RNA sequence: CUCGCUUCGG
């Protein structure tokens, strides 16, 4: 197989195709926020800290650079580790104490990575 | 003696017996002082060096510590209580010579173009040459006696040291430790350390077809066993062991227990297992197992002289070993004293002060400086001519002695290879400068522009590898090892991880340590043949300026160069621009480097500063050392190094065993830029002469040379040979004394 | 050797019969052919080679005092009780030469 | 070749059930009876060189 | 390259932000899936994540061998035991997979749901590898050492009652050296009592073939509008990159980073003592235009004074009272002196003769080279020429600098005038 | 032994002390040839420091001209007074009694 | 190694033609060529690579192994066989040596050096040996070679 | 000549290969009579000196070829009824390098030390298939044996000297005729001569050794003489043959190649004194005082 | 003095 490219493949996932996907990316170890109202210090700010709704776009240029303006700052998308062994993503809710559901929500077929742009970030200062 | 002596008394700050709990003895701080003498009734006074030189005595400052104890479970605490004496290298931070103008040395009797850097001990100079070893928790693939080509890697932590070996004696694997009675297979092994399957396995060690070949045999050995699961493979592991000579204490007939402490402490010691889960090590060991296997058909063995793998130790590293173990020392015999004298003296209450020896330290330091012998029974090192004595014959001589590197091998044999001048020594060591006779090539000098780095705290690497993109190795299977996009990253022999376009992280962390957020000295190198990107942090490695260039011109102009010779800018200011940078070997391996600016391509990332800093200081003293063949080199920088001529500028006040003065020297009359540099021509070791290259007489028929008795009566080569007679009238035990 | 700073080692047999013996079978006169294979050790070197080059060149010529000179050159010791026996020239109708 | 067992991952043996050749694990009941042909060439390098010289 | 296409919105979902797990099976490839064998428990620790899947693996399958399945259903529990079986029934038909924690913290890593248009990202509680454990061989090796128990009891058909009465071996509860306890502590098998102390969690199944699956599918989304400004996620680039590389904690020593680290007297004091003659507009150029003219004229009226037009470092500053001549050791006052005299020669002239100045001074001939290098060249056939030149810019715009200079200089000639005897 | 870088020195230092400069032999680099030549013959000798030379026992010209210049000679401190030795019956050892 | 050796040959090629022409060129009365010329000392190879080229720096009688990877320096291309980056020293000693080729020609002259210090003893070794085995025989007064006994 | 030796290379022989230990080791190895040597060279001269085929055929008569080396393909089938291997001999490269091999041939090579492979388990099916069936020896075997086979099967010898690794065609190129020769990096010289098509009359070796245990002390005393010789001329130095002829005798005086080791010294002479002095002084002397060896002073 | 160690020389 050759090494495919995300923009290829969210452009077959979404022109060539219209079908639903579940991705698996890694984010960066503190995204470009603040805490808001979690009792602080400058200290990591991740997913479980930010609210729901809209909290970035994903923009796809020419040339197949593909950036995540994620507010003032834009990090790069690239492709993970392409994994051939079975990945299930599963919802484990123990509703009970004593008794829990384990939902299989789907598979996971490729990685996405993402990392912040430093040669920007250097330049701009 | 200013940041790691403090950590060594922090890591044995506190020290107790068993016996009597509720007693201790705790370290504060630690001062080493300026250096004094002793020689006063109780009372210390300030000692110039050329003292400590006459007297015969040695050139020390006195180790004091503050402390807290319990003397009769009162708290009893000393604010200066001395401890040890501490030689005192010379124009160090402590000793009194820095700082000082020449005026002042005059004062002090000391010359001021004295390169200092030497220790003074019972009134010899000795020199802690810089030794010279191959790096640790590195995999080095290498052929046996027998033309096998296996592995071995010495992990060696801050406590063990232990080399582990892995063979393909039968067409199988086999791990062969010191630990254990007998080499064993190495897929027991992996199925001891977690993974059970024998599928997992193979797709850790590759997914290559003839990978899968050759390691066939070692799954069908485990197969005949019936070793499939991990407590039968550490069962067989626990049979394979050796009890360490009736170890005391019994912990319920131990095995399996003893085979996993083995597999999780005592194998690969640099590899860490964070809480028994031995999936990091076993992601190394396949790493290990697949170099192997990829070695052995394209014989791509790894050589052992290429310095990419070489570390140099100085001075500080060793002091720092020897204070640790005579510290260890210390507060083990203060432990053992306590241990006889609390349980059963009196209601008089053991107190240490009373026992605190202070002479412990003291000759510790003084005998392994001295006699340059270092037995550290906790390391199990026995080092010979770690310092040697400082050769006076002239100001080169010492000058170059300064910069002296021995090799860990010695000229005790035959030996081919570190012998040999490998290209690897570019910019780093001089290639002409080594001693000619049986010492050729085992004893080396660094180049004129060389810098020796030191350690790293080696956060901020993994914090950025970590934001870089790199996955972690315990996130995914061994099979993504194999992949032809794949590289494995990692960091002073630890696997950090994997990653995908390792362009791009090899050019932004080159970036974020050109711009400052990670230190200057921090190495990347990549590996295309291995796949393997190598961070290196650890000190002793050998590093170079180049000035960066990029897209066919320089980052340093001429106006640059105008602001440095204007005072406007220093070096630390070309390397916060991103002007100059420091390259390592490994580093320097990736790069494309050209001598000059018409040499200039459009592939090439670094510029020379300057081509004649390849040359050491010995050789920098030829001149036109190009137009020569390299033995002249080699033998005029044997030769000068006993050039007869003027030491110092108090070359009159000392009083050496041995001494040459010339009594009329003169400068040379074409200098290199080396000698400038060196301000060599301020303490000449020659005198031009009028020579006529011609026969004469049939009186220099092979090497000889005739001179002119007009010329010699005219003072031309007059010398000066002062020599010493020293006697002692000491007082014996009787109260009788020599007179 | 090479007179590079070479030290050499000087026996004095104290015996008649070891003197005999050194001077008989150790001479340096007797030893003038290497045992390997008979070549002759003992012979002339740089600055001999050359200058007997530059003599037996066919461009050299002496006239009488020169040769004389050269010639001179050699009766010290043994040869001070010799006659000279000055070749004829060979060139002496424009100008007598020596060659 | 190398063949491994779905169940557990461990290395598949040729062994002789009461019907047929099959491949079978060694710590698991799983088989697998062999329907059609199965095989596998290595190619091994073959004498190239000629071998006149001088 | 402007971004062309796909401006694709990010959503974030915190429905199921404690109860997402990832399950990645290392020897199953992706092509067969678990969708078709029949679960059958699933036991799982909160605290300590370690889930042990339960299934059953079918035995009329042409790939089963029943014999070897009896024989290990034998060799696992008893003959007709039962009440502690592997297997329910005289076949192997339950397979055990458990788990291994990867990483300690999954903060970092995030599900990606993706619809039309929209990516919806959920944090992950927890990352584990399931792989087939193999546990029964390790029971059938114990009932295989109780079975030889049962041989060795069995060497006579009848065994005397024993008086084997355990004596009372009640051991000394040796008070352990803290060595010893902390070995014990790091020991393999107290953490795996500590990790069995806590209780196990039973668990049914549920497969992608169920309607609860598709049903708790939804939750990976959120409800929000398309166009919504996030409160958060608006630190600036140099702020995100502040926080991911956050901070560890000659007498030209300092850089020109320190330089402007320090206060702006300090920086004019430091550039003069390291050049020692200089233009202002040069010393505007490297301070950096954000500071004003005024202020850098005062701070350079302290630390320096006018010659020709340039500045030149004050002698006291190169020479503190306590300094000494290198070359010479005279006290610094004569230093000071004797170039407050070749700086108002300089004034005078543009040229300096050299022995004219030794001869005034009485200073040796280094100390003399050392003043006039400092802020002079050799021209030859004409002395020591001033190194830089006439500046009349800098004295047409600030004239009353000028004269202020001009009666400080004044003022000194005085003063040197009375020492030198001039 | 090839030592061009001798004579190069020789012909530098020759200059140096003609036009009283101090000329450079840096590695790689250093004073070329062809200004040295120049200053010398400048300075009215020959440009290759060759010179016509008259024998001091004779009291004629040589026949070849006679490489001159100035160079850097230092002496070793390996001397023959120091490296003298010689040996008598002398002292003896205790355990083998040999020299 | 074909390409090895047709590269060797064509560098040699270029150092004898170069030192065949300076022989030619130059004129009698020469000292290096008449030293030459009478064998005291030196020899028409040391003249060509002191005055024409100097030829190429053999390492165990090959060109320069890559000390680095898969290059002799960082200076020169990677899998560049260039007959520059593998040894060749295209300058002479008169004009003075490029720091390459005078790293390569130290590499050249540390190899000759190691080599003596190796052979010398294990020629000593030998010797010995030698000695103490053959010194027992002496020619009788018969003709015949006998041991001692 | 040990110490003006220089240790040089590319001394090839006008072979550009082959390396040969010239030099201070082969002056070390030749006086050590060593058995087994390093880089062992065969020289063998052709009844047909001008054929090149005739040459290639006695290369192939006399090298040893694996079985690897010919066959195409090895695979292991797994029939249902049964599993065997096949292997597939290429006639093209056969013919190619004119090995007398075929299928019957490898037959015959099989069942030899192959863990007594039956010979009713080899079977021939067509001109250039070998069928091999092997069965459990229940000796911790069973028919997973077959990887023991796919290990080594390839690795069996088909035709050739097992001893002898490679050789080569080397021509002379003599103006009046070129003519061929084998040059054998092998160690069995009796092999090579009785091979067909080789004037063993005119064979020699560089193993003293092997040429003293194949034609007697005489011929090990010249081979010596001649390789002593050859080696220091391969420097340029010339000794006297009548040196290297009187070491040549002393090597061989007692009726044996000994060499100038201590062991050879010690059978060679008898003075216990000079035992003592040159190497094992402790050993020789206790052992002389077991015996009570008188030694004389001659 | 004995012994070892280094640095030289060649
Ligand atoms: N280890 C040693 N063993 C025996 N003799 C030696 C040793 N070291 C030096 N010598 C003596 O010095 C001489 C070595 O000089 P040699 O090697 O021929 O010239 P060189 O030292 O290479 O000079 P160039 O470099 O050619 O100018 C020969 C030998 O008698
Ligand atoms: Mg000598
Ligand atoms: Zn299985």
């Amino acid at each position: 197989l050759p090494k495919d490219v995300s923009v290829a493949e969210l452009l077959r996932e979404l022109s060539l195709t219209k079908e639903e996907e579940l991705l698996f990316l890694q984010l960066p170890d503190t995204l470009p926020g603040q805490p808001p109202t979690q009792d602080i210090a400058e200290n990591a700010c991740t997913l479980a800290d930010l609210t729901e709704g809209q909290v970035g776009k994903l923009l796809i240029r020419k040339s197949g650079r593909v950036q995540l303006l994620l507010g003032k700052v834009t990090l790069d998308v690239t492709m993970g580790t392409a994994c051939s062994f079975l990945q299930e993503l599963v919802s484990v809710g123990l509703g009970d104490s004593r008794t829990g559901e384990m939902t299989v929500l789907g598979h996971v077929k490729h990685k996405l990575v993402c990392s912040p742009d430093f040669e920007s970030l250097l330049d701009h200062k | 003696i200013n940041v790691e002596i403090k950590k060594i008394m922090k890591a044995n700050e506190k020290v107790t017996s068993d016996a009597d709990p509720m007693w201790y003895l705790k370290y504060l701080n630690i001062y080493v002082g300026l250096p004094d003498v002793e020689e006063s009734f109780n009372v210390t006074r300030p000692v110039s060096p050329h003292e400590c030189r006459l007297r015969d005595m040695t050139y020390s400052a006195p180790i004091t510590v503050d402390i807290e104890y319990t003397r009769g479970s009162q708290r009893i605490i000393r604010n200066a209580l001395p401890i040890g004496r501490m030689p005192i290298m010379l124009r160090s931070s402590n000793c009194v010579l820095t700082g000082k103008t020449p005026a002042e040395f005059a004062k002090l009797n000391e010359c001021p173009l004295d390169p200092g850097g030497y220790f003074i001990v019972k009134g010899v100079e000795k020199v802690i040459l810089i030794q010279e070893q191959l790096s640790k928790n590195r995999i080095i693939v290498e052929a046996d006696r027998k033309g096998a080509v296996g592995a071995s890697v010495t992990s060696s932590t801050h406590e063990k040291k232990s080399r582990t070996n892995m063979a393909v004696k039968q067409g199988r694997f086999y791990l062969r430790h010191n630990t254990l009675s007998e080499d064993i297979p190495i897929v027991i092994i992996f199925k001891a350390m977690g993974v059970e399957s024998d599928q997992e396995i193979v797709q850790m060690i590759g997914t290559e077809e003839h990978v899968m070949a050759a390691f066939g045999p070692s799954l069908e050995e485990c197969q005949k066993a019936q070793i499939f699961t991990q407590m039968q493979a550490l069962k067989y592991i626990g049979n394979k062991v050796r009890r360490q000579r009736m170890w005391g204490g019994g912990p319920k007939k131990t095995k399996i227990e003893e085979a996993r402490e083995l597999l999780a402490s005592t194998i690969l010691t640099h590899v860490p297992v964070k809480e028994f889960n031995f999936r990091a090590k076993c992601i190394y060991t396949a790493v290990m197992v697949r170099r192997v296997i990829l070695a052995q058909g394209d014989n791509k063995v790894d050589d052992r002289d290429y310095y990419g793998n070489k570390r140099l130790e100085l001075a500080g590293q060793l002091l720092s070993l020897l204070f640790e173990d005579l510290f260890k020392k210390f507060n083990s015999e203060m432990k053992k004293i306590a241990d006889q004298v609390i349980p059963k003296q009196r209601a008089a209450q053991f107190d240490v002060v009373k026992h605190m020896r202070q002479d412990q330290i003291t000759n510790g330091m003084v005998n392994a400086i001295s006699t340059g012998n270092w037995s550290l029974k906790r390391f199990k090192m026995d080092r010979q001519g770690v310092t040697q004595v400082l050769s006076r014959l002239s100001y080169i001589s010492a000058l170059g002695m300064m910069t002296r590197i021995s090799s860990q091998f010695e000229k005790t044999r035959k030996v081919s290879g570190p012998r040999s001048l490998q290209p690897s020594q570019w910019g780093m060591l001089c290639p002409s400068d080594t001693p000619e006779g049986e010492a050729c090539g085992l004893v080396k000098n660094l180049a004129l522009m060389t810098h020796i780095t030191t350690d790293m705290e080696d956060g901020p690497i993994v914090k950025l590898a970590s934001n870089l993109g790199v996955e972690d190795v315990n996130l995914l299977c061994g099979e993504e090892l194999s992949y032809p996009n794949v590289f494995l990253v990692f960091l002073n022999g630890n696997i950090l991880g994997v990653i995908r376009d390792h362009k791009k992280l090899v050019n932004t962390f080159r970036l974020m340590r050109r711009a400052g957020y990670i230190n200057e000295f921090v190495s990347i190198s990549t590996n295309l043949t291995d796949r393997c990107v190598y961070i290196s942090s650890d000190g002793g490695r050998l590093c170079r300026p180049y000035i960066i260039v990029k897209k066919q011109k320089p980052a340093v102009t001429n106006k640059h160069m105008e602001e440095l010779a204007q005072g406007y800018r220093n070096f630390e200011d070309f390397l916060h621009e991103s002007l100059v940078e420091y390259l390592d070997v490994n580093e320097e391996n990736d790069c494309n480097i050209a001598l000059y600016e018409h040499t200039i391509n459009k592939d090439t990332t670094h510029l020379e500063i300057e081509p004649f800093t390849l040359l050491g200081v010995c050789a920098g003293l030829i001149p036109y050392p190009h137009h020569n063949q390299s033995p002249r080199n080699t033998y005029q920088c044997a030769m000068g190094k006993q050039a007869m001529g003027t030491i110092g500028y108090n070359q009159r006040n000392r009083i050496d065993t041995l001494m040459y003065l010339l009594a009329y020297p003169q400068k040379p009359m074409v200098k290199t830029k080396t000698i400038e540099l060196i301000e060599f021509e301020k303490l000449p070791a020659g005198q031009n002469a009028t020579v006529a290259v011609m026969s004469y007489s049939g009186y220099d028929i092979e090497d000889a040379l005739v001179l002119n008795k007009a010329s010699l009566d005219r003072g031309f080569g007059r010398c000066l040979v002062y020599k010493n007679a020293k006697c002692t009238l000491k007082r014996y035990t009787n109260q009788t004394f020599d007179k | 050797a090479d007179f590079d700073g070479d030290e050499m080692n000087l026996h004095l047999p104290q015996t008649e019969e070891a003197k005999a013996e050194a001077l008989v079978l150790m001479g340096t006169k007797a030893n003038l052919v290497t045992p390997r294979n008979g070549e002759p050790l003992i012979a002339a070197i740089q600055d001999f080679l050359t200058g007997a080059y530059l003599l037996t060149l066919k461009d050299t010529f002496f006239d009488r005092a020169k040769a004389c000179q050269i010639i001179a050159s050699i009766l010290v010791g043994k040869d001070e009780k010799i006659k000279v026996r000055l070749p004829p020239p060979t060139i002496l109708k424009p100008v007598t030469l020596w060659t | 070749m190398l063949l491994f067992c779905p169940g557990c991952g461990n290395g598949l043996i040729v062994e002789e059930g009461q019907r047929c050749h099959r491949f079978a694990c060694n710590t698991c009941p799983y088989v697998h009876n062999i329907t059609r042909k199965v095989t596998n060439r290595k190619y091994p390098k073959l004498k190239e060189v000629d071998d006149v010289l001088g | 390259d402007d971004p062309v296409v796909q401006e694709i919105d990010v959503y974030l979902a915190k429905s199921l932000a404690e109860k997402l797990y990832l399950f990645q099976y290392p020897v199953r490839p992706a092509s067969m899936t678990y969708d078709d064998i029949p679960h059958l428990s699933a036991k799982i620790k909160p605290k300590q994540q370690k889930v042990e899947l339960e299934m059953a693996i079918d035995t009329l399958n042409p790939n089963y061998c029943r014999s070897k399945g009896e024989q290990i259903a034998l060799n696992v529990d008893g003959a007709c035991a039962d009440e502690t079986s592997t297997y329910s029934s005289k076949l192997m038909d339950k397979q055990t997979f458990c788990s291994s924690q990867t990483t300690s913290n999954t903060s970092r890593y995030a599900a990606a749901l993706y619809r039309q248009g929209e990516l919806h990202l959920t944090p992950l509680h927890g990352i584990l590898q399931l792989r087939p454990s193999f546990s029964y061989l390790d029971k059938a090796d114990a009932k295989h050492r109780e079975r030889e128990a049962a041989n060795e009891a069995g060497d006579s058909s009848q065994d005397e009652a024993e008086d084997d009465v355990k004596q009372i071996t009640v051991r000394f509860s040796r008070p352990e050296s803290e060595q010893a306890r902390q070995r014990r502590v790091q020991s393999y098998e107290f953490l795996q009592k500590k990790h069995a102390e806590e209780p196990w969690v039973h668990l049914h199944y549920y497969g992608l073939r169920d309607s609860r699956s598709e049903h708790e599918r939804q939750y990976l989304l959120c409800p929000g509008s398309s166009g919504v400004e996030n409160t958060e996620l608006v630190k600036s680039p140099s702020e995100y990159l502040m926080m991911l590389m956050p901070p560890s904690q000659p007498s030209n020593v300092l850089s020109m980073a320190q330089l402007r680290t320090l206060p702006l007297a300090d920086q004019i004091k430091i550039l003069m003592k390291n050049v020692k003659v200089m233009p202002f507009a040069n010393l505007m150029s490297l301070l950096g235009p954000s500071i004003d003219s005024v202020a850098v004229l005062r701070g350079i009226q302290k630390v320096a004074m006018l010659v020709q037009g340039n500045w030149v470092v004050k002698s006291d500053i190169l020479y503190p009272k306590d300094s000494s001549s290198p070359h010479s050791g005279v006290p610094a006052e004569v230093l000071c002196r004797g170039r407050d005299f070749v700086m108002w020669k300089f004034t005078q002239s543009r040229w300096v003769v050299r022995k004219e100045v030794a001869t005034v001074t009485k200073l040796c001939a280094e100390d003399v080279k050392d003043f006039l290098e400092h802020m002079a060249v050799v021209r030859i056939n004409k002395g020591w020429e001033f190194i830089l030149p006439y500046d009349g810019e800098f004295i047409k715009k600030h004239p009353d600098v000028v004269q202020r200079q001009h009666m400080l200089w004044t003022g000194i000639q005085a003063k040197l005038e009375k020492v030198y005897n001039l | 032994r090839m030592t061009v870088g001798k004579l190069i020195e020789l012909l530098a230092g020759k200059a140096g002390v003609l036009d009283g400069r101090f000329h450079y032999g840096t590695a790689f680099g250093g004073s070329k040839v062809k200004d040295v030549c120049e200053d010398l013959v400048r300075h009215g000798y020959n440009y290759l420091g060759k010179d016509y030379v008259t024998s001091g026992i004779t009291g004629e010209p040589l026949e070849a001209y006679i490489y001159f210049g100035p160079v850097y000679y230092q002496k070793l401190k390996h001397m023959v007074l120091d490296k003298m030795h010689a040996r008598a019956r002398g002292p003896r050892a205790v355990l083998t009694r040999q020299p | 190694e074909t390409l090895e050796a047709l590269i060797l040959k064509e560098l040699s090629v270029i150092r004898d033609h170069a030192g065949s022409a300076c022989l030619r060129e130059l004129d009698k009365s020469n000292s290096p060529l008449t030293m030459a010329l009478c064998g005291s000392k030196g020899s028409f190879i040391n003249i060509s690579q002191m005055i024409a080229c100097v030829g190429q720096q053999a390492i165990s009688g090959s060109r320069v192994p890559d000390g680095f990877e898969n290059r002799s320096l960082p200076h020169f291309e990677k899998h560049s066989k260039l007959p520059a980056a593998k040894g060749f020293v295209a300058n002479s000693f008169y004009s003075g040596l490029t720091p390459t080729e005078f790293f390569f020609h130290t590499m050249a002259g540390r190899e000759g050096l190691v080599d003596t210090a190796v052979k010398t003893a294990e020629t000593g070794y030998m010797q010995r040996r030698l000695v103490k085995s053959l010194e027992d025989l002496c020619s009788q007064y018969d003709l015949t070679v006998r041991s001692s006994t | 000549p040990g110490t003006q030796m220089t240790l040089k290379t590319f001394h090839f022989a006008g072979v550009a290969s082959m390396n040969i230990t010239l030099g201070v080791p082969r002056i070390k190895e030749i006086i050590n009579a060593s058995k087994a040597i390093s880089t062992p060279i065969i020289t063998a001269q052709l009844d047909k000196d001008d054929d090149a085929d005739y040459a290639r055929l006695v290369k192939g008569r006399i090298e040893k070829t694996l079985l690897g080396e010919i066959s195409e393909y090895i695979e292991e089938v797994f029939l249902p009824d049964d599993c065997f291997i096949l292997v597939k001999l290429s006639l093209e490269r056969i013919r190619l390098l004119r090995l007398e091999v075929n299928a019957e041939t490898v037959r015959y090579s099989i069942c030899t030390s192959k863990l007594r492979v039956k010979p009713g388990d080899v079977a021939v099916h067509g001109e250039a298939v070998v069928c091999v069936t092997p069965r459990e020896n229940s000796k911790s075997s069973m028919y997973y044996v077959l990887q023991f086979l796919k290990e080594d099967l390839p690795k069996v010898v088909v035709q050739g000297i097992p001893e002898v690794s490679r050789a080569v065609i080397h021509i002379d190129e003599q103006s009046g005729k070129e003519k061929y020769k084998l040059l054998v990096e092998g160690d069995n010289l009796r092999a090579v001569m009785a091979t067909h098509g080789v004037k063993g009359t005119r064979t020699t070796s560089n193993n003293t050794y092997e040429v003293e245990k194949t034609l007697g002390i005489e011929a090990a005393r010249t081979t010596i003489i001649n390789e002593i010789q050859y080696t220091m001329v391969n420097h340029g130095m010339s000794i006297d043959r009548r040196h290297v002829m009187l070491l040549s005798d002393l090597m061989t005086y007692k009726g044996e190649v000994l060499g100038i080791t201590r062991f050879g010294l010690a059978k060679m002479k008898e003075s216990v004194l000079m035992l003592a002095s040159f190497e094992k002084t402790a050993d020789h002397l206790f052992d002389a005082a077991y015996f009570g060896q008188k030694d004389s002073v001659c």
